[PDB]
This record gives structure tokens, sequence and C-alpha cells, in this order.
């Protein structure tokens, strides 16, 4: 309410308290006005955080191994590209169905949100998340991390949502570096390493 | 912006939308198959 | 009563009254009472149908796979040579199914009108539900519970899903059902819909 | 044939114009470099002509002396793809068209200013009528049945 802003001096706008996690008072073209579609879009910024991370971790650590030895795995870029032990289109098939039913259960607590907290076929089993978007329980905060007073969770959500607003541009990085260089990332900052000044986006 | 979402909303311009979608299917149905004169 | 999308508004003409009531009208088909009271009759005769020619055409290629018996594939057994004209076969099932199922009309039109024997005057359906006559079709005499009629929709819903299944498995297999299981079965991860 | 027509998998003017076709077009592919972009696109117009002329002899279209096809609508069995069927496609989807259109301007009739909901779509009310149109022969027969879609 009263919080450092990503553009001092302005004026933060009337549907930005505070009150939600990764407040900086950004939303120039008003996205998020509307409280519906305000909370429609903190979810999805919730799960582009989280799969942006995954995919981070997912790209940069293992290419980071194999620019070395300590592993082997091939160009993220081109990791779909190659034979696995079924075809990928039928790993696709799995995925829509898995990812599906689990993108379903989240999509229904979304709009109707205490629906889908308890096992459907062990009905004893059950989640223990209050707010949309942390579902808690023991499959997905079996420490007990998650539910903490509102000023650690305050906190715990921002480092959340700022380690995936990062994740976003880097996983965007990767994509737009591999188009406009022809090598992986670990490859890129070590170039820019090598030479700051000149290894950088140019070489006309 | 919900002045614009009702402007989005109007005649003309839901039916560019309207029409820009019908337009991109068919033309995309005539890629896959084209030259369909049965069925 | 049962949820078919668990959190989801379920329709508001589905109360929970009908058996089988998951919710489930999302285009809305069923608004209309009298379309509701309908399609109530519908499924249960597509679903009844399914069930016997599901068993009629599974079971059979089961017990001729395990060498109990030799008949033809379903799809087959009608260029079969039997006792009678297939045109001759047609003509019988049409004069006896018309019969029979416009007496099951005139149930849905006005119930129970048409419970009693029309010659031997003296034998009657007793009083019922549409589409569960009783009397002489229930002669072992099962008490037509609402578990029993859920359980009775589950399997004529799964019968008429299979069934679906062998028609489409069959003009893209050119097999039989229970071959498509035993390919599948061999190396499942590659005989998926991989034709 | 039917109307003294042949098939035109066993047509020669059919055939012939074909091969015409293909001639006419290799003579502005041998313009260019065969590697090149021209090639390429001339040569993709050639196979898709030469799948057209075997789509159409294999789907049993009949032909006229001009080795042209030519439709049979009169109701015979083997030509429903011809008129039949793709017409009970046609009156699926217009009959969609046409319930859904009615099914909105009955849904704002009693608004304030129905007019209005006329030049600016209700694209929220819309959304959920769009899906009416799939059984518009079923809703349809009904409001028939019970006095609802014809005023009196
Ligand atoms: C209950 C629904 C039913 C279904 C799904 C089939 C399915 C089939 N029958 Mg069958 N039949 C059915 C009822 C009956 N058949 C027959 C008597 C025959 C004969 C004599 C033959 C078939 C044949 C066939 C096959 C040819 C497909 C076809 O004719 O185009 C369907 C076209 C439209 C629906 C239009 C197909 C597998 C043929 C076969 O065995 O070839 C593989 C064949 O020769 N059936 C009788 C006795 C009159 C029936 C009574 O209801
Ligand atoms: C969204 C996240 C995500 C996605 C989609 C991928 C996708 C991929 N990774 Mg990967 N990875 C990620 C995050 C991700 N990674 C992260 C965060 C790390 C660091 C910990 C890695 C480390 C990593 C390595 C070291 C390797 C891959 C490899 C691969 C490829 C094949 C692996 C596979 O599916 O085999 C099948 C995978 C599984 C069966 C695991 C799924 C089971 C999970 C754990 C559910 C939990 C099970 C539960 C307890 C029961 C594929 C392109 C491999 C590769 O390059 O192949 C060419 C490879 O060698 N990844
Ligand atoms: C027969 C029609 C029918 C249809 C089309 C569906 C379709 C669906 N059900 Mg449902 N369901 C049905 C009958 C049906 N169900 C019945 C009869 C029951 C028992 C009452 C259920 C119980 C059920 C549960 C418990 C759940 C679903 C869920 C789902 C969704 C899974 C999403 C996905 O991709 O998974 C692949 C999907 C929309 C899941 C979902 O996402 O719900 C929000 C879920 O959690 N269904
Ligand atoms: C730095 C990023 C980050 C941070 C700070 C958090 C923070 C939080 N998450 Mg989150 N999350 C993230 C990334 C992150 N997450 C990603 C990438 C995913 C996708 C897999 C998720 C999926 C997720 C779910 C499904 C849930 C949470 C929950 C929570 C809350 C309690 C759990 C906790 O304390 O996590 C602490 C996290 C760390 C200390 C980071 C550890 C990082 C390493 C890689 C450990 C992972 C090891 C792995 C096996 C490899 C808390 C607000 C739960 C919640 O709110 O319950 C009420 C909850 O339900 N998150
Ligand atoms: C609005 C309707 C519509 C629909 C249903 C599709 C559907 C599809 N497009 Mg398409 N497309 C559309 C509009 C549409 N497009 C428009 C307006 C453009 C112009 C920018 C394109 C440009 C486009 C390209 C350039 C490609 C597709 C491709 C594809 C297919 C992805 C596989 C998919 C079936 C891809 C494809 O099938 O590969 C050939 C592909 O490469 N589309
Ligand atoms: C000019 C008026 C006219 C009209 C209205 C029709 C109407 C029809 N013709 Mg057709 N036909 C016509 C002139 C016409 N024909 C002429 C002049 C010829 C001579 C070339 C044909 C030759 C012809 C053939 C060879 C066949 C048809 C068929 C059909 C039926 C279409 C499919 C269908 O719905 O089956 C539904 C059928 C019915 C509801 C009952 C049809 C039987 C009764 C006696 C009529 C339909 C009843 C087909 C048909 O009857 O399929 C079964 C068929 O095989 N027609
Ligand atoms: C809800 C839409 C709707 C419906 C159900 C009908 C229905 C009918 N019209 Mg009508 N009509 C419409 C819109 C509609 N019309 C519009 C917009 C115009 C102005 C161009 C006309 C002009 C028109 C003429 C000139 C004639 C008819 C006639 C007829 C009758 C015979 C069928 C016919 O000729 O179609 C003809 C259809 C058209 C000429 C054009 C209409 C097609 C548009 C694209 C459909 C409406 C789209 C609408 C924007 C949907 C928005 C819904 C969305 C918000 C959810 C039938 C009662 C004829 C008749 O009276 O016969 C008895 C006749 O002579 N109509
Ligand atoms: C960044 C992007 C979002 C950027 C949007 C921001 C800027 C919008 C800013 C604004 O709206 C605001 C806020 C307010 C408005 O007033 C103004 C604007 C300016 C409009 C999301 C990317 C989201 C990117 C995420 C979702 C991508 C996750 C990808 C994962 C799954 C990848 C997995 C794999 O990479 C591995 C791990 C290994 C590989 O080998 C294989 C694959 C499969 C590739
Ligand atoms: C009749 C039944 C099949 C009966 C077949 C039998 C007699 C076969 C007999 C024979 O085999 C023998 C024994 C011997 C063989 O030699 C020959 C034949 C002759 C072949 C199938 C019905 C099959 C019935 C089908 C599958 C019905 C599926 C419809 C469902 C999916 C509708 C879903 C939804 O409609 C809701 C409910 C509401 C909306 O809101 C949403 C949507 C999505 C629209
Ligand atoms: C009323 C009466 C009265 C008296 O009193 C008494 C009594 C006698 C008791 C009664 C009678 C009754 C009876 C008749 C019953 C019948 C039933 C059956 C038929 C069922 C089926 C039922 C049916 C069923 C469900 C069906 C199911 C099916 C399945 C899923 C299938 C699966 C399949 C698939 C697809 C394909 C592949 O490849 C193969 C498989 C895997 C194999
Ligand atoms: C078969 C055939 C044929 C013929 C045909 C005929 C001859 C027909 C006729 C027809 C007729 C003679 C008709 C009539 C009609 C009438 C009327 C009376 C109608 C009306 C309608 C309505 C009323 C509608 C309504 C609606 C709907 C339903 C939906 C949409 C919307 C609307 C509203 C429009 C041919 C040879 C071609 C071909 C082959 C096949």
């Amino acid at each position: 309410p009263d919080r450092p802003l990503w553009f001092p001096g302005s004026t933060p706008p009337p549907w930005l308290d505070g009150s939600l996690p990764g407040d900086f008072g950004f939303d120039p073209l008003g996205l998020g006005s509307d409280p519906e579609s305000l909370r429609w879009n903190v979810q999805a910024e919730l799960v582009h955080s989280r799969w942006a991370m995954l995919g981070a971790a997912g790209i940069f650590i293992p290419e980071f191994l194999t620019k070395l030895g300590i592993l082997n795995t091939p160009s993220w870029y081109t990791a779909g590209e190659q034979e696995y032990f079924t075809d990928t289109t039928t790993l696709f098939i799995v995925e829509l169905v898995f990812i599906g039913w689990a993108e379903g259960r989240r999509w229904a607590d979304i709009l109707n949100p205490g629906c889908v907290n308890t096992d459907p076929i062990f009905p004893n089993n059950k989640l223990t998340g209050t707010d949309v978007g942390y579902p808690g329980g023991l499959w997905f905060d079996p420490l007990g991390w998650g539910s903490a007073s509102p000023q650690k969770l305050k906190e715990l959500r921002t480092k959340e949502i700022k380690n995936g607003r990062l994740a976003m541009l880097a996983v965007m990085g990767a994509w737009f570096q591999h188009i406009y260089t022809g090598t992986g990332p670990i490859d890129n900052l070590f170039a820019h390493l090598a030479d700051p000044g000149h290894a950088t986006i140019f070489a006309a | 912006m919900r002045d614009l979402k009702t402007y989005l909303s109007v005649a003309p311009v839901a039916s560019t939308l309207w029409f820009a979608a019908l337009a991109g299917l068919l033309i995309e149905i005539n890629r896959f198959f084209p030259d369909a004169l049965t069925f | 009563k049962g949820e078919w999308l668990p959190g989801l508004a379920s329709p508001g003409y589905l109360t929970g009254s009908l058996p089988g009531d998951n919710g489930f009208d999302p285009l809305g088909l069923a608004e209309d009472p009298e379309n509701l009271k309908w399609f109530v009759q519908a499924e249960l005769v597509n679903g009844r149908w399914a069930m016997l020619g599901v068993a009629g055409m599974l079971l059979p290629e089961v017990f001729t796979s395990i060498g109990i018996i030799n008949v033809p594939k379903w799809y087959d057994a009608g260029k079969e040579e039997y006792f009678a004209s297939s045109s001759t076969l047609f003509v019988i099932e049409f004069i006896l199914f018309h019969y029979v199922e416009i007496r099951r009309w005139q149930d849905i039109k006005n119930p129970g009108s048409v419970n009693q024997d029309p010659i031997f005057k003296q034998y009657s359906l007793p009083a019922g539900e549409v589409g569960y006559p009783g009397g002489i079709f229930n002669p072992l005499n099962f008490a037509p519970t609402l578990e029993a009629k859920e359980k009775e929709i589950a399997n004529g819903r799964l019968a008429m899903l299979a069934f679906l299944g062998f028609i489409i498995q069959h003009n893209v297999t050119g097999k039989g059902p229970f071959d498509n299981l035993l390919q599948h079965i061999s190396d499942p991860w590659h005989n998926t819909i991989v034709q | 044939d039917i109307a003294g027509l042949t098939p035109c998998k066993d047509s020669k003017q059919f055939a012939k114009r074909e091969k015409q076709s293909i001639k006419k077009l290799e003579s502005s592919l041998k313009l260019y470099a065969p590697d090149s972009a021209p090639a390429l696109a001339i040569n993709a117009t050639i196979e898709k002509t030469k799948r057209r002329f075997d789509n159409y002899g294999k789907q049993g279209l009949l032909c006229g002396a001009d080795g042209l096809p030519h439709l049979i609508v009169s109701g015979d069995q083997r030509h429903w793809g011809e008129f039949i069927t793709p017409g009970i496609l046609f009156l699926y989807i217009a009959g969609w068209i046409g319930w859904v259109g009615r099914s909105y301007l009955i849904a704002i009739r009693d608004d304030k200013k129905p007019t209005q909901k006329e030049i600016i779509i209700d694209v929220p009310l819309a959304t959920r009528l769009v899906f009416r149109g799939f059984s518009w022969p079923i809703a349809a027969y009904r409001e028939l049945l019970n006095g609802e879609l014809v005023a009196k």
C-alpha cells in the first residue's frame, strides 16, 4: 500500500493495492482492472511462473553439464525432434490424458474454489490449501512450508512469482538466442564472458 | 477496458473477427483437403 | 446426484430423480421436460440393445479363440447360409418388431394403456413405470430398485461406448474386437492408434 | 452408364485433360532452375493436379464427352457424395446458424432497449447460445409440438 513501485514517482493503478504477492503497480494497459480478470491473470501468472522455472532449470542445468562432460544431453532446442522409446506422438496422447486431468481439476478449483480438494477414489486423502493457486496437502506441500503467517506467505509467494517472472524472460531468451546465434545458452554466456564489449547481440 | 470490450463487440468489429476466423478455417480445410468436389 | 464434472453446476432440470443422473447434459438436449421423458426411454432401449449386441459380438469371438465353439466373426455372420433366406428373416423381423414396438410406443404415450393381453384378456402386466414393464418380463421377480436401475443404465452406457468402439475398430483394423485386444496386449506401446 | 456418361476413371477425354494440364505447367516449369522457388511451386501445382485427377477417378465420378465430371443428384445411391451427403451437412449447419440466431433475438426481445444488443453483440450471451445449434432438429421440433415455434 506504500510499497516500492515499478515506476518510482508514478501512481499505481487503483486495482493494485499491494495485497497480491509481487504487486509493484505494473499494469499500464489495464489488463487486470476488472477483478474477475485480475484473479484469472493471477492464476495464469502463477502457472506461467511454475512452468518457466521447471523449463529454465530443465534447459539451463542439463545444457550446462553437457557443455562440459558430466552429462551428454542433446541440445534443448532439438531434444524434441529426436526419437525415444515410443514415438513422440504417443507420448503426447499420454501427456494430454495425464496433464488434462490435472489441468481439469485445477480449472474446477479456479471456477469453484473448494470443489476438488478431496480424492475421488479414496476420499480420505485431502488437500490443505485455502487460496486458489496454492493447493497444499501432502502432494504439493508435504513439508507444511505453504502454511505460515500471512507476512511470511506474502514474501514466500513474492519469491515464488519473482523467480517465475525472471524464468519467463530467461526461457524466452533461450528460445531467441538459439535462433539468432546458432548454439546453446551456455555457449552464449561464455562468448559474452570471453569478450563482454563485442560478443553481444551485434554481429552486423 | 470495459468500454473497449463494448466497442470490440459492435456489429462491424464482431463481424470481421467472426468472418476472419471463418475464412481461416475454410482456407485451412482447403489446404489440408483440397479439390473436394464429392462431399 | 453424481457429478460428471466435479464442481460443475448441474442443469436445473437434472434434479437427482432419474437413475443415472450425474448432471451430464452440457449441450442442453433435454431441457424441455418432454424431451427428457423421451430420451430416458431412448437411452434405456439403445443401452439394452447395445448390451445384447456387444455381448453377442464380443463373447462368441472369445469362445472361438478358446476353441470351445467355432462361429463366424460378427461382421461375417450375415454372409453365412441359414435355413431361411435373409430377406425372409427380415420380413418376419420387421413384422414382429412392428407389433412389439408399437405396443412399447403406446405405453410411452399413454402409460398403462397397453399392459393387458389383447387375446387372452385375463392376463396383464401389473402397473409400473414406463420402460420397466415387469410382470412376465420380470419372471424372476427381481426388485427393480434404484441401484438395479442405475447398474442397468451404467452397463448400457458402457456397452453403447463399446459398440461404438467395435464399429470404428473394425473399419480400421479389419479384424475383430477380441483380436484387437490380444494384438494390443502383445506389445502395447506400438499398436495403439498407429493405424 | 447414367445419362449416357462413363466413369472418369475409364474416360479418354478425362485422361487427355490431365495430360494437357500437366504439359501446360511443365512449359512454365522448364523456365526455372530445379532448386529454385518457382520450380518447387510449379511442381507443387503439378502434384496437386495429379492428386486431383486420381481422386475424382477413385471416387466414382461420371464424366461426359467433354472429359469433365458431371454430378448425379437424382438420389442414386452411387452418387450421394455429390448432393445428398454434402446437402445434409449444409442443412445441419444452416439450421444451426438460424436456430442460434433466433435464440439470440428471443433472448434479448424482452430486454429494456432490445436494439442495443442487435448493434452491440452481447458476446457472453452468445457464447451460451452458440451450442444450442447442435440440437436444432430436436429443439425446433419440440417448440413446434407445444406451440412455441410459430405465433398465432
Ligand atoms: C436469426 C437470423 C435469421 C433467421 C432465422 C431468418 C429466417 C428466415 N428468413 Mg431472414 N434475414 C435475416 C436473418 C434471419 N432470417 C437477415 C439478417 C436478413 C437481412 C439480409 C434477412 C433477410 C431475408 C429475406 C430478404 C428473406 C428472408 C427469409 C427468411 C425465411 C426463409 C429462409 C431464407 O430465405 O433465409 C434467407 C436468409 C437471408 C437472406 C440472410 C440471412 C442470413 C444471416 C447471415 C443469418 C443471421 C445472422 C445473425 C447475425 C446471427 C447473429 C446471432 C448471434 C448474435 C448469436 C426464414 C423465416 C425469406 C422469407 O421470408 O421467406 C418466407 C426472404 O424472402 N430473410
Ligand atoms: C515471458 C512470457 C510472459 C511475458 C508477458 C509479460 C511481458 C506481459 C507484460 C504486460 O502484461 C503486463 C504484465 C501488463 C500490461 O499492462 C503490459 C504488458 C507489457 C502487456 C511467458 C513465457 C512463458 C514460458 C513458459 C510457460 C515456458 C515453459 C516451457 C517449458 C515447458 C519448456 C520445457 C523444455 O525446455 C525444456 C525444459 C528442455 C527442452 O529440451 C525441451 C522443452 C520442452 C522446450
Ligand atoms: C444400439 C446399440 C448397438 C446394438 C447392436 C446389436 C443389436 C448388434 C447385433 C449384431 O451383433 C450381433 C449380436 C451379431 C452380428 O453378427 C450382427 C449384428 C447385427 C451387428 C448401439 C447404440 C450406441 C449408442 C451410442 C454410442 C450413443 C452415444 C451418444 C452419447 C455419446 C451422447 C453424449 C451426449 O449426448 C449426451 C448424453 C448429452 C449432450 O449434452 C452431450 C453429448 C456429448 C451429445
Ligand atoms: C429382465 C430380466 C428379468 C428376469 O426376471 C431376471 C433377469 C433374467 C435377471 C433379467 C434379465 C437381464 C439380462 C438379460 C441382463 C443382460 C445383461 C447383459 C446383456 C449385459 C451386457 C453388458 C455389456 C457390457 C457392459 C459391455 C462392455 C463392453 C466392454 C467395455 C468392451 C471393451 C472392449 C473394447 C471396446 C474394444 C476392445 O478391442 C475389446 C474390449 C476391451 C473387450
Ligand atoms: C429428397 C431429394 C430431393 C427432393 C427434395 C424435395 C422435393 C423436398 C421438398 C421439400 C419441401 C416441400 C419442404 C417444405 C417445407 C415446409 C415448411 C413449412 C418449412 C418450414 C421450415 C421452418 C418453419 C423452419 C424453421 C427454422 C428452423 C427449423 C431452424 C432454423 C431457423 C428456422 C426458424 C428457419 C431431390 C430431388 C432435390 C434430390 C434428391 C433427394
